[PDB]
């Protein structure tokens, strides 16, 4: 049985690694967490330290308030009965105001008001978390690639819960907070707009979603295949190309006629993934604002 | 129609992106060459990107790419055919000469450094506080090659200090000297370490490093390349 | 033409079949025995599609559609124009795919690298075979397989899914989607992390893996590491396709009612099935 480097044979441990400092405010770093042998079969064993400034505490607090707002309404729907809570966990749902309240904030607590409170907490949690991804990178001097990429995910979410409800004229267009209900909403969204398979941006969205699995299977497999030449040490392979990066390039050149570089492959990777939600958010945003029925639309602009 | 404009505009952007991305992936290996090393006449439809410059840390200088490409080593190979496209036969011993699946690149003859300026990889006996924390400890096991003979014994683990992973086994040979074996190319068993890539007689030819407590990028490539090349070139001595 | 560093790797050896008979390149492409096979299966398969595109009668890519045999034919053969072309094109497609992978194995052996890439690709091949072969045979007819047409194959996805209600409720479909979503998330992060290190703020030195670990630990309190992230991407993508194939292999065979109703086994567990209140009481 030849070794494949999917799981570690021998873990080694040393002093807890406290990190690079650069311009980080060390007073906002926690201590180091425990070490997980379980995780160390696959990745790093070290947990922590985490950084927790004001933005991070703000974000964690609104995020929990969002969760807890949903969870209290779920208990209400359960008549406070724990067995009913567990039984119907996936059927509960915190739903937005009815269409007649438009974009207003008048709707009663039990009829959409609570949804707007939860959504407000979610809005603050995500946007403050975005600021973290930018600021943590700044403090280390790194590029802002993570924060720009996160913006693409935030785009689709903003379009679903905020920008399209506003453009459409009522909060009732937004997504409800519930396991099965948000699946019901999704199916219903497609039916009401004439089958999203005719939305050309849904098709692009799928291509990139499939493509991300294609590309990560490729990239992940490639790096593991050349990890016998230290291939996963990618930053130094960029600064000083090794035989790992050359064999990786030549596998793909010989297989399909062209290839990447150790750096360039990561530009393929960031854009494959980012375009999923980019084209996705456009496709949803155009739906009902501009195009009532994608089948109809495709009959004319196909 | 606004949706018709959005989709037209997107396919344009996508063509620009793929163009950008393809030219970014030309920063190494290009211009293309004939088998004799001269520039090929057909470079494909994509032009070379404008150069970029990486600032390396710890006073290691810069890298500008694209730039003049040289192998910076002799290549012991010769044509087997009178036209392009055919394999090139080793003119000597391909394991010793570092060609084919045994190839190595002329990387800098310095060690990789962690973010604090220290050597990234050290033998574990020289790594304060590092120890084996899970799985079978290989230190002390005998080392068996693909001819099912014993080639040496494990005397240490070379570890990646900032990432805390094992990267090499240090194996002691019958003459008292040692060699590095890549961790991804050994099988740690209960009573042995098994190396399918090398037969026992090939252990002594593993390239040797110049310092007992560090290994340079150039030396890792010669080591990793040699061991991997045994998969093809040691096949006449591999059993079942 | 060769990449500047390529010649040293273009040695004899690696082949599984034919010795050195096909051990050569065409421009950048390696050939090998399994390149000749791939080319043959692919050329034939494409020829038959271009044919089928006349037995049906158009040259528009958005219309060309090669349908499988109707359900009446069961698991037997069929005349070319009534599903036989589909069956022959399916054998060619399987042969091209399998031979593409085996050609990848040969490239792996020449290059001294591991077999992880064709192993991964094999998962894609088995998802395809689940849809065109394993599931149709288990169900009794080639007609349950999908047609080879850009838009008609989407037609098939909707008809097949709505046969069981909203397909969202297939719990193996749910796990498959979860892996797809986490894969794309891990890909955005991984690409962004390496790039943010190699391309720091203007004028700074390249960052190290130590900065990449510090970044993620500062952000979420855990960093999987440079070996782990590549292991992770492989596992998430491969798991997504495994559960994809599973979610379809069980659909119409062991489960064939409306998938939403599957979930009643939970609700109707005895200790709470009859407690009033909530949504289901
Ligand atoms: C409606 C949509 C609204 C949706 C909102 C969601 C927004 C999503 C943003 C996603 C961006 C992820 C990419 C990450 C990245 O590469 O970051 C680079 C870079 C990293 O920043 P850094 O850390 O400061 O850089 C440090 C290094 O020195 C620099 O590091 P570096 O070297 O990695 O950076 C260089 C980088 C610089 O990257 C950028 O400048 C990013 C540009 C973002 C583009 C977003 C556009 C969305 C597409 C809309 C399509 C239309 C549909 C209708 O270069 C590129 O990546 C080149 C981009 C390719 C351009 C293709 C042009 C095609 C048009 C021509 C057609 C001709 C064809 C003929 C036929 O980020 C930026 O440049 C900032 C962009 C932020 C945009 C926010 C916009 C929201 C308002
Ligand atoms: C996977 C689960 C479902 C399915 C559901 C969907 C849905 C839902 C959608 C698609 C979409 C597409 N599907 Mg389909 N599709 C399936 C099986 C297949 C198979 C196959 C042999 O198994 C193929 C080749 C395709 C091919 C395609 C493309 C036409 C398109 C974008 C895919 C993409 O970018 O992926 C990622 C891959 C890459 C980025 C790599 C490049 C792949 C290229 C684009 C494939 C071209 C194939 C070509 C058109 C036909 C064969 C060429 C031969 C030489 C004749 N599908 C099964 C039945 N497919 C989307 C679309 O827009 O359809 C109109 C879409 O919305
Ligand atoms: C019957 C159902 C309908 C349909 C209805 C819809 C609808 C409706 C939508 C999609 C969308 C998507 N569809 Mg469709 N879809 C159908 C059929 C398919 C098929 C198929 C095989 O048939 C496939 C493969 C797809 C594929 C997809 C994806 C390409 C796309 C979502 C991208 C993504 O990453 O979202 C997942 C990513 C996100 C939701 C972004 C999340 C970002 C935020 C910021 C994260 C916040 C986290 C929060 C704080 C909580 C933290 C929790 C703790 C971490 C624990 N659809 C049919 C036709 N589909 C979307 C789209 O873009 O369409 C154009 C969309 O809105
Ligand atoms: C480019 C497309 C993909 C994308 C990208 C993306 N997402 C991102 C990023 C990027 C580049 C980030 O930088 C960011 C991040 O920090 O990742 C680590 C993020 C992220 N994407 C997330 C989720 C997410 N991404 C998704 C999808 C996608 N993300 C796309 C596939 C999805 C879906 C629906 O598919 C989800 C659910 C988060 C992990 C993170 C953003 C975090 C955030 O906004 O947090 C604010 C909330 C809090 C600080 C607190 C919330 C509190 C919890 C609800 C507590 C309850 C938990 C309970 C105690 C237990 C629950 C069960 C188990 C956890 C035990
Ligand atoms: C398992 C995880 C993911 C995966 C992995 C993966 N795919 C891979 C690889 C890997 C690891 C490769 O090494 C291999 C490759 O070389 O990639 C560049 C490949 C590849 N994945 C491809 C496509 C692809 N992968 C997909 C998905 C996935 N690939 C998974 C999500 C998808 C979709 C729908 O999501 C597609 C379309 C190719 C780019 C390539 C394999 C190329 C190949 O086999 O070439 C030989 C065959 C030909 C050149 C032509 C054959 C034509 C037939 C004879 C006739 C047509 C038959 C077909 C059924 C018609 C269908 C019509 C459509 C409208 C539906
Ligand atoms: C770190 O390393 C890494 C690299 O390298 C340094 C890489 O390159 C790559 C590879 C990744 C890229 C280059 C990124 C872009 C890739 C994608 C988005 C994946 C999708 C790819 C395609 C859509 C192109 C596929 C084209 C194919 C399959 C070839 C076309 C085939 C022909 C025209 C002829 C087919 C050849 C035959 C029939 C065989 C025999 C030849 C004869 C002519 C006979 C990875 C993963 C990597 O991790
Ligand atoms: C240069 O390198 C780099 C590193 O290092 C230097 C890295 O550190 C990292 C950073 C990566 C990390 C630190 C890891 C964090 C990444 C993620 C957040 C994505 C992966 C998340 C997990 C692995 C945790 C969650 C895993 C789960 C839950 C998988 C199992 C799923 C299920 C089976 C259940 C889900 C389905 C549900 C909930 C529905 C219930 C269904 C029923 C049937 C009941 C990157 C990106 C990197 O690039
Ligand atoms: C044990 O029980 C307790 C009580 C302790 C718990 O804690 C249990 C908790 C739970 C059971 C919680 C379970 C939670 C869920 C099921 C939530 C599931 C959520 C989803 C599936 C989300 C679907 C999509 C959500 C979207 C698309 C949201 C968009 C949000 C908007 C972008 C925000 C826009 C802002 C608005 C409308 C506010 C407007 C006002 C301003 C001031 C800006
Ligand atoms: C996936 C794991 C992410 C979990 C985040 C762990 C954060 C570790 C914080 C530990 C705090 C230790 N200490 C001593 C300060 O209490
Ligand atoms: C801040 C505490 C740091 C040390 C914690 C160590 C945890 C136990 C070590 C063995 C790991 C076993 N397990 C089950 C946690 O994986
Ligand atoms: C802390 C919440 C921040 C304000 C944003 C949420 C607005 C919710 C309005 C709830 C409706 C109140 N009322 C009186 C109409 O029932
Ligand atoms: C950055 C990677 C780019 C890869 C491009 C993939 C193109 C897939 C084509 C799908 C066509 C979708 N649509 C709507 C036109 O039908
Ligand atoms: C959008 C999917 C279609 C892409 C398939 C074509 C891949 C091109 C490979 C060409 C090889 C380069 N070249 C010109 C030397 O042959
Ligand atoms: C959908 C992604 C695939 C797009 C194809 C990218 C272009 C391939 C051309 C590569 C050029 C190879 N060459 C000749 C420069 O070596
Ligand atoms: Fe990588
Ligand atoms: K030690």
């Amino acid at each position: 049985a030849e070794y494949q480097n999917i799981f570690t044979q021998v873990q080694v441990r040393g002093p807890a690694d406290l990190g690079m400092t650069e311009d980080v405010n060390l007073a906002n770093r926690s201590g180091v967490g425990p070490f997980s042998t379980l995780l160390g079969w696959f990745g790093n064993a070290q947990l922590g330290p985490i950084y927790l400034g004001s933005l991070g505490v703000l974000s964690l607090f609104s995020g929990l308030m969002w969760f807890f707002t949903i969870g209290i309404w779920f208990w209400y729907q359960a008549g406070w009965n724990p067995a009913v809570f567990l039984r119907d966990l996936f059927f509960f749902s915190l739903e937005p105001p009815a269409p007649e309240y438009g974009l207003s904030f008048a709707a009663p607590l039990k009829e959409g008001g609570l949804w707007l409170i939860a959504s407000f907490f979610m809005f603050v949690a995500v946007w403050s978390w975005w600021g973290r991804t930018y600021l943590r990178a700044q403090a280390l001097g790194m590029g802002k690639h993570t924060a720009w990429a996160f913006l693409s995910a935030i785009w689709l979410w903003m379009v679903l819960g905020f920008i399209r409800p506003i453009l459409m004229g009522s909060w009732s267009e937004a997504v409800p907070y519930g396991i099965f209900s948000h699946l019901d909403w999704t199916n219903n969204f497609s039916l009401v707009h004439g089958n999203l398979f005719y939305n050309p941006f849904h098709g692009l969205s799928i291509a990139f979603l499939y493509g991300s699995a294609l590309l990560f299977a490729m990239h992940g497999a490639t790096i593991l295949a050349v990890s016998r030449f230290g291939g996963e040490r990618e930053l130094e392979q960029i600064a000083d190309r090794g035989t790992a990066a050359e064999r990786a390039a030549l596998f793909w050149r010989w297989t399909m006629g062209f290839n990447a570089t150790m750096e360039g492959i990561h530009r393929w990777a960031i854009w494959m993934a980012v375009l999923v939600t980019l084209t996705g958010g456009i496709g949803i945003l155009l739906s009902g604002t501009v195009v009532d029925n994608w089948y109809v639309w495709g009959q004319n602009h196909g | 129609d606004l949706a018709s404009l959005a989709i037209y505009s997107f396919w344009i952007f996508l063509a620009g992106l793929i163009y950008y991305l393809q030219t970014e992936n030309m920063r190494e290996g290009y211009p293309l060459e004939n088998e004799d090393g001269t520039p090929a006449a057909n470079q494909g439809p994509f032009p070379l990107p404008k150069p970029k410059t990486f600032i390396l840390p710890h006073g290691r200088g810069t890298l500008t790419v694209p730039g003049p490409e040289s192998e910076d080593r002799p290549i012991a190979l010769a044509r087997t055919a009178v036209s392009e496209g055919f394999p090139h036969a080793p003119t000597g011993d391909p394991m010793k000469d570092g060609v084919g699946p045994a190839s190595w690149v002329a990387r800098r003859d310095l060690p990789e450094l962690d973010g604090h300026g220290h050597n990234k990889i050290k033998p574990m006996k020289a790594a304060a506080g590092f120890h084996v924390s899970a799985g079978k400890n290989p230190i002390g096991l005998p080392v068996r090659g693909c001819d099912l003979e014993i080639a040496g014994k494990v005397v240490d683990i070379w570890v990646d200090i900032p990432e805390q992973m094992a990267r090499f086994l240090e194996v002691e040979l019958k003459d008292g000297s040692t060699r590095l074996l890549p961790m991804q190319m050994v099988k740690v068993q209960s009573n042995r370490v098994h190396v399918n890539a090398l037969s026992s007689d090939l252990f002594a030819g593993i390239p040797t490093i110049k310092s007992p407590t560090e290994v340079t990028l150039l030396e890792e490539d010669k080591i990793c390349g040699y061991v991997a090349g045994g998969l093809m070139y040691a096949a006449p001595k591999r059993k079942s | 033409a060769l990449l500047s560093f390529e010649r040293k790797y273009r040695v004899p050896g690696g082949t599984l079949v034919g010795g050195n008979l096909f051990d050569f390149w065409v421009g950048p492409f390696y050939v090998g025995f399994f390149g000749v096979c791939t080319f043959f299966f692919a050329a034939l398969g494409i020829i038959l599609i271009a044919w089928s595109a006349v037995l049906q009668g158009t040259w528009n890519p958005q219309l060309i559609s090669v349908y499988p045999p109707a359900l009446e034919y069961g698991l037997g053969g069929a005349p070319l124009a009534k599903g036989g072309l589909w069956q022959i094109i399916t054998i060619c497609a399987t042969g091209a795919f399998v031979c593409w992978a085996l050609r990848e194995v040969e490239i792996c052996r020449k290059l001294g690298i591991g077999y992880h890439i064709p192993f991964a690709f094999a998962f894609a091949i088995l998802a395809y075979l689940t849809l065109v072969l394993f599931r149709p045979v288990m169900m009794g007819a080639w007609g349950y397989a999908f047609p080879y047409g850009i838009w008609t194959h989407l037609d098939w996805v909707s008809n097949t899914g709505y046969t069981y209600g909203n397909f969202h409720y297939n719990p193996a479909h749910m796990i498959a989607i979860t892996f797809f979503f986490t894969n794309a998330l891990a890909l955005a992060l991984h690409g962004a992390l390496v790039l943010s290190a190699a391309n720091p703020e203007k004028g700074k030195e390249m960052r190290t893996p130590d900065h990449e670990d510090t970044f993620f630990r500062d952000l979420v309190g855990y960093s999987i590491g440079t070996l782990g992230i590549h292991r992770l991407g492989l596992l998430l993508s491969l798991s997504a396709v495994f559960f994809s194939a599973l979610c379809m292999i069980i659909t119409g065979t062991i489960w064939f009612d409306q998938w939403v109703d599957w979930w009643q086994w939970w609700v109707k567990l005895p200790w709470w099935a009859n407690i009033p209140g909530g949504i289901n009481g």
